[PDB]
């Protein structure tokens, strides 16, 4: 998004047609003109003519192909007894699954997720939190729904809540670089009772959020939570997304990557040589450089 | 001696380009002068009616908006379920 003054001539049409507001409009509209608008079932995709995980596989799938549509009876009408049946932990995913097929359609799918928002499970809860932020993804909005609907859930002491909500504004502010946006998940990066793999989805949002901005707050921000947790902790299974909000927000420049990886020369060697080499990889993305 | 400003409510693919003005003897038009409107309007209760204002949550009932920053132009989200008892 290009953060303009309205003295350009229609500048209302230039900042839609750059929201992408008419981008789900027309793509329905040559979706129904293709006649492909009918949502495949995941059955007959699985052909099915000769379980909770399967049955999670099954729904996510649905959601990949009617994403971006929104029209999905499956969960929508039944959908509160698809996730009662549901077992376990795929809640979350299943209400995120049906975000995918209401993503880019930020009218309809804040409609049809409002009454999910204030479901009872935290799982469905928090998946219905990234609902909103996977359908207010990509696409730009004047008021922008997503920061205001993520209000208590942005810095939730519930860790799936908590979750869920950074993971929608990660991927809702994903380029906007909005300084609103940074202020406000930074703080939560420096959170110190969220867990470690919580710590890696805040640098994972801020990553995708600040890509290939070279934001500096954001670099100290991830160095001096890098510092303040522990080594041995740290370098375990799931650190390794510290690195990739580095990579993201330095992408496609290279050469100041020098000072970076000095800075991060402290680090012991176990995550030291996965995480300079993954900032180093990301920020020389796309140039040749053999 | 009407307070008139203009606000674009958009909710379930249905846009409003609303000239609302203060009525419940307030200077200028505020949160219970909007959710007044939009009752009349839909019928949502305040009580789960979600209105969005430049990513800001609207919690507080007395909250001025227009001092908030609310002008001419300006859009606003609606979210939740049209309601008919």
């Amino acid at each position: 998004f290009l953060e303009l003054s309205e003295d350009v001539e229609e500048y209302e049409d230039l900042t839609e047609i750059m929201s992408n507001v008419q981008l789900n409009s027309n793509f329905l509209a040559l979706a129904r003109e293709l006649d492909i608008m009918e949502p495949k079932v995941p059955d007959d995709i699985y052909k099915t003519h000769l379980s909770a995980r399967m049955n999670l596989a099954s729904s996510f799938v649905n959601g990949f192909v009617n994403a971006a549509f929104g029209q999905d009876k499956l969960l929508t009408d039944d959908g509160n007894k698809w996730l009662y049946k549901n077992k376990d932990h795929g809640m979350l995913s299943a209400a995120a699954s049906l975000g995918m097929i209401l993503l880019w359609d930020v009218d309809g799918g804040l409609t049809q997720i409002d009454k999910y928002l204030y479901s009872s499970e935290d799982y469905i809860k928090s998946g219905a939190l990234l609902a909103c932020g996977i359908v207010n993804s990509g696409v730009r909005n004047e008021c922008d729904p997503a920061l205001a609907l993520l209000s208590d859930y942005v810095l939730h002491n519930s860790n799936t809540m908590r979750l869920g909500s950074i993971f929608g504004l990660g991927l809702a502010y994903a380029g906007s670089n909005r300084e609103d946006v940074l202020t406000l998940l930074l703080p939560v990066m420096g959170d110190s009772k969220s867990s470690m793999e919580v710590a890696g989805v805040t640098a994972l949002a801020c990553g995708m959020i600040a890509v290939g901005s070279c934001n500096g707050d954001v670099t100290s921000t991830i160095l001096q939570t890098i510092m303040e947790k522990s080594e041995t902790e740290l370098k375990d299974t799931y650190a390794r997304w510290l690195p990739l909000g580095l990579g993201l927000n330095h992408l496609g420049k290279g050469e100041a990557i020098e000072a970076i990886l000095a800075a991060l020369e402290v680090v012991s060697e176990p995550f030291r040589s996965f995480a300079n080499t993954l900032v180093d990889v990301c920020a020389y993305a796309g140039s040749g450089n053999v | 001696a009407a307070a008139g400003l203009t606000v674009t409510v958009t909710h379930s693919n249905e846009k409003h380009d609303l000239h609302v003005t203060s009525q419940q003897g307030s200077s200028e038009p505020v949160v219970q002068d909007l959710a007044q409107v939009v009752e009349e309007v839909i019928g949502v209760p305040q009580s789960f009616q979600k209105l969005i204002f430049k990513g800001k949550s609207l919690k507080e009932m007395e909250t001025p908006l227009s001092a908030l920053g609310i002008q001419d132009g300006c859009r606003v989200m609606l979210i939740g379920k049209k309601n008919s008892p």
